[PDB]
């Protein structure tokens, strides 16, 4: 049921948490890095370096699932209560032009392995078959051991005082003290 | 002989209080006659909310998926997001094969509309497997977070564990000063970590701080050093079934970027202190040359 | 020192503002501490003038659009629905609203302006302003327990005539948006002295003094609770000395704050009127373009005290501590004298802390070396005058 | 000579608590 997550990234999910809320800091909203980016390079690299006998068709198959569930799950599990301002403002500049609201391309990496580590929370609680959740833990820890030698390219260590590369950006006074009123 | 019952002036305001007697009169010759809770279930945090009657909870303006200005109401009365489904073969058979690529996410994707949203929270996997993270009160990341006369100092100077006498490091002087004389006498913090004594005036504090994050010493490794750059955020403690794990085999030019339990995925190596001097030796020489 | 023309500028709608029940910080103190110049006989060494209200595209010039229109629209009758910019600004939570809120922070504004623009004219060296004061916002915040910041609206509106502009804060809940406006530029130099417990601001710190071109230009001292008139004397001297013979500035905003005054609900200080009297004396022995202006203080008689003591000394002339007979003649102590009691309070500063805090200071500052703009319209309003002598 | 800091630290520190934030 609950998957093999790797101790570097259960360290990383505790910087993300300490950032959102202790040094109440947000990730950047034209990330230069969304999941869009992220699934191209797993297509990009993962397939050529094994064989194909037919491991591509579910494995681009659970990359869309994935891609579905980041769309709905994101507004109901995600968003820290720092981040519900700024999905507001996002989807009224998205409807500002009459873009579709489509908020998967917006959030980078950090939300998608946030979703990765709430899977056994909700699984649970569903009549939801053994047979496709073993090879659904296996395929996800082939992911995050794909991600952990990308750990450093993805997550890298900098903080948003003295650059704009550190997919973060520091909460204002008014956006701190609106985000958490209501 | 103040005597203030006896005087109470009821014929105008009374107690910085104003009483009723303006609001008393109504004679004008001006118009010549022509459930909730104090909690929620998304975020467990209190303040504004939107008033429910098919369920017993409450709801922020700003944490719902669709979210909603408070200043431009709904129309109508506004519904939760189980709510629209608490009124209304199984749909999930036809529901698997009524779309394609998404069978396998097919039962993860119809429960969406079925649960209220909610503020993200770590599981009960993660935090715990370092000891130094524990949960906050409401989600905070705990790490390290929790004018009289010279009568503080002997409080302050005296902690009766041993019955001793505490002294800076960067003086040796308690200064506990005289009761006579106490402008001699200095006030002493000791560290929350390794209890290390501290003069206010050696380290450049103004004040006790005994609410929010903890007083550190400046006697330990540095959490955020800065050297395009780079920002060391540790590596942590893990206490999950001795994760962490002891492998002392090389200790040259080991380039263990720190993080080392010194002795007389991750991997807390161990170091001794005879390759410390080695290779501060090396260093220093290395230095020497250029 | 030497003589100075000193304008003031008084608003009488500024006196009739109550903040609320309970409430320590309140304009009130603005007009006795009027009351009290206008019966000691001042005017024969002053001019009285008006404080226009401030124009709103003008007002915009340190503020965002939308917090100067939501300013000029609130009121207690509709702050339940203005919920949002409520809780943004910190409107009503910890400051509350009231009638005449956004008259109070136009005419507040426009005698920062006035000040800046008489600093600019140069028609009277020194510019008094009691009337604003307010120090502890910032461009979309009401934070530090006020709602404007009319002294960096009054500074860069002296930009144009003084391009190097100091600033001391001397009184408990320093400058934070004072500091925070004009960090990154070496123009404007913020000092200020605080003490290093929580606070109205809460920031202020030793390490942070400046980024960018305003690096080792913004100078705060964490201070405690309570410094002696001798302490404070060996505190102040040397550090504005240096900064005067190291920024050479050509202008300089005091804060006349009476939030560190000898008892008050939130002040933690404990200097007489001999060692309030030193920070804008020290300060003025220079002669160099001056603006006092003063927003602090929590207890009415120790303000007007300190406020007609420093409006007495800046005319150089022999302040009294005999009262004249006002509207406030049972007001000030049960001595009825001009002069706040330093209180029997500990002394927790060190002078080995201060010299240390002196020694870091100087190895810092070693390395170093709009259709009305520039306006004095306004009205004399001396016409009338409301001398009250008669019991 | 430069093998005199580790009893030159011996005798100033003393304790472990802190050496070993030293050898840090």
């Amino acid at each position: 049921i609950s998957l093999q997550i790797p101790i570097k990234l259960k360290s990383v999910l505790v910087d993300d948490w300490e950032y959102v809320t202790k040094d109440k800091k947000i990730c950047r909203l034209p990330a230069d890095v969304t999941v869009e980016m992220v699934l191209n390079k797993y297509e990009h690299e993962v397939s050529q370096e094994l064989e194909s006998p037919g491991s591509q068709s579910q494995l681009s198959e659970y990359c869309a699932g994935l891609k579905l569930y980041f769309d709905k799950c994101l507004g109901n599990m995600l968003l820290y209560r720092l981040e519900r301002l700024q999905y507001d403002e996002l989807l009224k500049k998205s409807s500002k032009d009459q873009k579709p609201l489509v908020p998967i391309r917006i959030y980078g990496a950090i939300h998608l392995l946030r979703l990765i580590s709430v899977l056994p929370e909700l699984i649970s609680s569903t009549t939801m078959d053994l047979q496709s959740c073993q090879l659904l833990i296996k395929q996800t820890e082939d992911f995050l051991v794909w991600l952990l030698m990308h750990v450093d390219e993805y997550f890298n260590d900098k903080d948003p005082n003295r650059s704009d590369d550190a997919l973060y950006v520091n909460t204002s006074s008014q956006y701190e003290g609106v985000a958490l009123g209501m | 002989k103040k005597r203030p019952k006896r005087l109470s002036s009821q014929n105008v305001n009374y107690d910085l209080k104003r009483r009723k007697i303006i609001t008393s009169e109504g004679i004008e010759r001006s118009f010549k006659n022509e459930e909730n809770e104090d909690f929620c279930s998304a975020c467990n945090q209190s303040g504004s909310f939107l008033c429910c009657d098919t369920c017993p909870k409450s709801f922020h303006f700003l944490c719902l998926d669709p979210p909603i200005d408070p200043n431009n109401l709904p129309k109508g009365d506004w519904h939760c997001n189980e709510c629209k489904f608490k009124i209304f073969k199984k749909i999930e058979s036809n529901f698997i094969k009524q779309n394609n690529n998404v069978k396998i996410f097919a039962k993860l994707l119809f429960n969406i509309d079925s649960h209220n949203p909610k503020q993200f929270q770590l599981p009960n996997y993660i935090k715990e497997t370092f000891p130094a993270v524990k949960t906050g009160s409401r989600g905070q990341y705990s790490d390290e977070n929790d004018t009289k006369l010279d009568s503080y100092n002997p409080d302050t100077h005296i902690d009766s564990n041993s019955g001793k006498f505490l002294i800076c490091y960067k003086c040796n002087q308690t200064r506990l000063g005289s009761w006579s004389h106490p402008e001699n006498s200095r006030l002493i913090m000791t560290c929350d970590y390794c209890q290390t004594p501290w003069h206010l005036d050696c380290v450049p504090r103004a004040s006790f701080k005994n609410l929010g994050s903890k007083w550190k010493c400046p006697l330990h490794s540095p959490t955020k050093v800065y050297k395009n750059y780079k920002v060391w955020k540790k590596q942590r403690l893990i206490n999950k079934k001795n994760q962490l794990y002891y492998e002392p085999l090389q200790k040259i030019g080991y380039q263990n970027n720190g993080n080392i339990q010194i002795i007389p995925d991750f991997k807390i190596t161990q170091i001794d202190e005879n390759s410390i001097k080695y290779d501060f030796f090396d260093k220093i020489y290395k230095s020497k040359m250029v | 020192s030497d003589k100075r023309r000193v304008a003031y500028f008084y608003d009488a709608d500024v006196g009739n503002y109550a903040y609320g029940a309970g409430h320590p910080m309140k304009p009130h103190r603005i007009r006795m501490a009027h009351s009290l110049i206008m019966n000691y006989g001042l005017y024969k060494k002053m001019e009285i003038y008006r404080a226009k209200p401030a124009t709103k595209q003008e007002m915009c010039q340190f503020h965002t659009d939308e917090y100067i229109d939501f300013l000029s629209r609130v009121t207690p009758d509709n702050l339940e629905m203005f919920k949002r910019e409520s809780v943004k600004f910190n409107v009503g939570d910890d400051c509350p609203v009231f009638d005449g809120l956004y008259e109070y922070c136009s005419i507040s504004g426009g005698g920062s302006m006035e000040g800046a623009a008489r600093l600019n004219r140069g028609k009277c060296d020194v510019a008094v302003n009691y009337a604003g004061g307010l120090h502890h916002a910032k461009k979309s915040e009401a934070s530090g327990f006020c709602y404007l910041n009319d002294i960096v609206l009054g500074i860069i509106e002296l930009l144009r005539y003084h391009p190097r502009v100091l600033y001391i804060d001397i009184d408990v809940h320093h400058g934070d948006g004072v500091e925070e406006a004009f960090y990154t530029t070496d123009r404007v130099m913020t000092c200020s002295f605080h003490k290093y417990g929580e606070f109205f601001p809460g920031t202020g710190e030793l390490r942070d003094i400046g980024v960018g071109a305003g690096k080792n230009y913004a100078v705060n001292v964490p201070l405690r609770d309570g410094i002696d008139d001798a302490t404070y004397r060996s505190v102040f001297e040397p550090v504005i000395k240096k900064i005067m013979e190291w920024y050479q500035p050509s202008a300089v905003v005091l804060q006349c704050g009476g939030d560190s005054l000898s008892g008050d609900r939130l002040g933690c200080f404990n200097l007489s009127m001999e060692g309030h009297a030193n920070c804008v004396n020290y300060v003025k022995s220079f002669g160099i373009p001056m603006m006092v202006v003063g927003g602090g203080g929590y207890t009415m008689r120790n303000v007007a005290r300190t406020w007609c003591f420093e409006t007495g000394l800046l005319n150089n002339v022999v302040l009294d501590k005999d009262l004249p007979y006002n509207e406030y003649y049972e007001y000030y102590g049960p001595d009825y004298k001009l002069s706040v009691r330093p209180s029997n309070m500990f002394n927790v500063n060190t002078p080995e802390y201060l010299d240390k805090v002196m020694t870091n200071i100087f190895a810092n500052l070693e390395n170093t070396k709009e259709e009305d703009s520039a306006e004095a319209k306004d009205t004399k309003g001396g016409s009338q005058y409301a001398r009250d002598l008669h019991v | 000579e430069e093998v005199t800091f580790f009893e030159k630290a011996k005798r100033y520190i003393g304790n472990k608590h802190l050496y070993t934030e030293f050898l840090k």
